């Protein structure tokens, strides 16, 4: 094996790199059963394993693929990752195959060959495009069942590596990118301080539209879904911004799953601050502003309260509501309480402040 | 199996009997695929018979029974899921959808009118969780059932 | 009927109203700490008067007379 | 360029740096407020050092923040460090004229912008009222009009829109302050006994309609002007914590004798503590 296996056995798939755009696909497979043999005893292992994965990419590429030579591949996946230490190659060849998966629609397979590239960071600096390709194959996953706050560090990381910076006009949906999941989060505290992270930014605000958007979920009350949509469902088509908003509008299906979640974070925005301000509504007061039905009012106040992240005791007889109101047997007292240690550090608070006034008008 | 069997057929101690069907299983597990399969039923029937629905999804994901993929484990998660969400309706449509498998073994056939009655409660707990004071004329026009027996089914609560 | 032990704080303002160069004490709470060496001595020099055991009648006295 | 000849020829032991951006955004008269006469007023702001009341460059530095602020802005970063530039002098030695000029100027200021709301120390800084005494009197008026909390007297100066610039603009949101500053009094009004005032006395006390009263309060709770609750099938709301405001020396006459009363309260209780528990400890 001394410096003479590596002129020998890539050279034989330096042969094979030529027919394999050359001679028809019959002697080449039989190329490859007759190649495949010598691969776990002697061959490219010693460390030029990154030639051995074109040639496992060659068996899929005679017949341009499938749905279960995708799943070929399988086999040799993981195991050079051991096989020689290299930050690149290795990673654009492991990359590759979760498309395939997308197309095998696979999501738990996916993430799994997903999970060995998440700790194989810190090749992007030499890649302008590489490290942007694991991104955008990493929203479809996340895409898919409901995880709009896994994209959060996601579409924060296509605000990232530096090509970006300068391409203005795709910068734009960037900004649509990195908009369009904070709303559509479901509520935490990581959304809460998620709306402080893309806030103080100098050229986020360029967008008047957009610096608004996020202006009116750090603010009170909202007006209500229709005085609203006549006033921002319209801009999804102008400026040079339009595929994500398109990507909210061409799937119709998407578009469907994302006009309602849209309506439902604008829905329950009103029950946060109505739970936090009032004390006692009426049922018909509240359905109106949210201009749909009193049962539909019922629905959507019954699946929060047992996620019991707002607290209610509605009624169906005076249709009287109320919010944060429990018994309170002895929270009287103890605000109370609550309230003397208020006032007796008060009291202490003017009493050495008034001793010193006197000493800079009648002092000498 | 059959020490589970019996001891499961009187319905004393079902943590037990389970411990009789997981070792029902390991004894069959890659040498004898048709009574394997039917193992994991009986241990997952009893399991939503524990009342812990969704450790049922925990052991089918678990790499042991993921090998064993098939009909009647679709038959089981389906089912754990209607009781997970915990509703009537839902515990309706996976029934009339698995049913020649679901409904069909001797033993399903005794065990699914207890079942029932402790998910008719399990909804029932659920609708009338939201609120003080309503009406009766509302839940028997949400669980999609009838008054005279829901009262009853109600008095049955308080008592 | 109180701890006769005064500190101060230096606090300096360009603000409201009364010079352009601005510059008043704030008094910091004050207070005489102990120390276990020093609670040898201290205790040592008074034997006067300690009112000490505490019962139910510590507290009527130190807080409430 | 004769600027960085004197920026970089002045190494004194005076700062070069305080008076050579104020020279830079003297200069910046002429055009431009968006790259330098923003990086004269954001890079210089912490470069005062140890030396308050710097009058060569307290003004200097001041004014130039003025006339940035004047141009464009909120309405109230001008009608806030302007304060600073009016608080360094007593005897002005100018035409008041001008002065007066100033403060009408600076009283169109806080009147536009939204975060301004004190209408009672701006009223009683005794160098800019009487100074437009005569002259302008429906300036001086509706800021009586805010304390004074209604709806009728911000209509008797709706013959007088003095300065039809920057008026109409406004006009919408005019119309909310003084809607807004009408919760305001009558909680202070009210004692603490109850403060419980309802949506139809609101409805009478600022003329506006019930379906807006609700989006009234939750925006004065936004704000943190007051803090309260709101009842909505009893038609209440239970204020407790107002802003709290000015006052003369009339009402520290309520203050002194709701005081004085509760001195011999103290004494009241106390006596009763000194006399049962006297042979408890000597």
């Amino acid at each position: 094996r001394r410096s003479q296996l590596k002129q020998a056995v890539a050279k034989m798939v330096q042969q094979c790199c030529t027919y394999v755009e050359e001679i028809t696909d019959l002697p080449i497979k039989l190329r490859l059963i007759d190649t495949l043999r010598m691969v776990t005893e002697g061959k490219i292992y010693v460390e030029i394993e990154r030639a051995r994965l074109t040639k496992t990419l060659a068996t899929i590429k005679e017949q341009n693929g499938d749905v279960k030579e995708a799943a070929s591949i399988l086999q040799e996946l993981q195991v050079e990752t051991y096989g020689s230490m290299e930050k690149k190659e290795r990673v654009e060849f492991i990359l590759e195959q979760m498309r395939l998966c997308l197309a095998v629609k696979d999501y738990i397979r996916t993430q799994i060959i997903s999970k060995k590239i998440n700790t194989k960071f810190f090749q992007e600096e030499n890649t302008e495009k590489l490290k942007l390709k694991y991104y955008n194959l990493m929203i479809q996953l996340d895409q898919h069942e409901g995880s709009y706050l896994s994209i959060c560090k996601h579409y924060r990381a296509i605000y990232d590596t530096p090509c970006i910076q300068a391409e203005s006009e795709k910068w734009q949906q960037a900004l649509k990118s990195v908009v369009l999941y904070v709303i559509l989060a479901p509520f935490d505290n990581e959304q809460s301080d998620l709306v402080h992270r893309i806030s103080g930014d100098k050229k986020l605000e360029e967008i008047p539209k957009y610096k608004d958007l996020l202006k009116l979920f750090t603010t009170m009350e909202l007006m209500r879904w229709s005085t609203l949509v006549e006033d921002y469902g319209m801009e999804l088509r102008k400026g040079s911004l339009e595929s994500p908003a398109t990507d909210v509008f061409g799937s119709t299906e998407e578009g469907e799953k994302r006009w309602k979640d849209l309506k439902n974070r604008v829905v329950e925005h009103n029950i946060r601050i109505m739970a936090k301000y009032y004390t006692r509504i009426t049922m018909k007061r509240m359905a109106q502003l949210l201009d749909l039905s009193v049962d539909e009012s019922e629905a959507f106040l019954s699946n929060l309260v047992v996620n019991k992240t707002i607290f209610a005791k509605v009624d169906r007889l005076a249709g009287i509501i109320n919010f944060q109101r429990p018994k309170d047997p002895n929270n009287l007292l103890n605000d109370w309480s609550q309230k003397l240690n208020s006032l007796m550090s008060l009291v202490n608070k003017t009493t050495h402040l008034i001793a010193k006034e006197e000493m800079i008008h009648n002092l000498q | 199996m059959q020490s589970g069997i019996i001891h499961a057929a009187e319905e004393k101690d079902w943590k037990t009997a389970y411990s009789y069907f997981y070792e029902a299983f390991e004894g069959y597990d890659s040498i004898d695929s048709p009574k394997a399969i039917t193992s994991l039923k009986y241990m997952l029937l009893c399991k939503i018979m524990l009342n812990t629905p969704e450790d049922v999804q925990a052991l089918v994901s678990g790499k042991l029974a993921l090998r064993y993929a098939g009909r009647q484990t679709e038959a089981l998660k389906c089912v754990a899921q209607a009781s997970k969400n915990r509703s009537l309706a839902d515990f309706e449509k996976a029934l009339t959808d698995y049913r020649a498998e679901l409904r069909d073994d001797p033993i399903i056939s005794t065990h699914l009118a207890k079942l029932y009655d402790n998910l008719l409660e399990q909804n029932l707990i659920r609708v009338i969780e939201p609120f003080s004071r309503v009406q009766i004329e509302h839940i028997s026009s949400l669980i999609k059932l009838s008054k005279a027996d829901v009262e009853r089914k109600l008095s049955q609560m308080i008592l | 009927l109180g701890l006769p032990t005064e500190a101060y704080i230096s606090v300096e303002e360009v603000h409201d109203d009364g010079t352009p160069t601005s510059k008043t004490f704030e008094h910091v709470t004050s207070e005489i700490g102990a120390e276990e060496a020093e609670e040898v001595g201290v205790e040592h020099l008074l034997r006067d008067i300690k009112d000490t055991t505490v019962g139910t009648l510590s507290q009527r006295i130190t807080n409430q007379v | 360029t004769f600027l960085e000849k004197t920026r970089e020829k002045v190494k004194s032991s005076d700062e070069a740096v305080i008076l050579c951006k104020t020279a830079i955004g003297a200069l910046k008269l002429n055009i431009g407020d968006l790259q330098v006469t923003k990086e004269t007023i954001e890079d210089v702001e912490e470069m005062l050092n140890n030396l308050p009341g710097v009058t060569s460059v307290h003004s200097r530095f001041y004014d130039l923040s003025s006339k940035y602020y004047q141009t464009i802005g909120n309405h109230a970063s001008y009608y806030k460090d302007a304060l600073r530039f009016l608080g360094c002098v007593d005897i002005k030695d100018l035409p008041v004229s001008e002065q007066q000029e100033r403060a009408f100027t600076l009283g169109l200021a806080g009147l536009l912008g939204e975060g301004v709301f004190n209408f009672g120390e701006l009223l009683m800084h005794p160098v800019l009222e009487s100074l437009r005494n005569t002259d302008r009197q429906w300036l001086i008026d509706t800021l009586y009009a805010f304390n004074s909390g209604n709806v009728e007297r911000f209509q008797t100066l709706k013959t007088a829109w003095g300065q039809q610039p920057d008026l109409a603009a406004n006009e919408a949101q005019l119309l909310r302050k003084i809607q807004l500053l009408c919760l305001m009094e009558m909680t202070f009004t009210r004692p603490a006994n109850h403060r419980q005032l309802t949506f139809e006395e609101i409805a009478k006390s600022a003329k506006i309609t019930v379906n807006e009263v609700e989006l009234l309060v939750m925006k004065a709770l936004s704000v943190g002007l007051v803090k309260g609750s709101i009842d909505e099938v009893d038609k209440r709301v239970h204020m407790t914590w107002v802003q709290p405001r000015v006052l003369d020396l009339q009402q520290i006459k309520g203050m002194k004798d709701r005081l004085e009363f509760w001195c011999t309260d103290v004494k009241s209780m106390e006596m009763l503590v000194e006399h049962q528990a006297h042979d408890i400890l000597t």
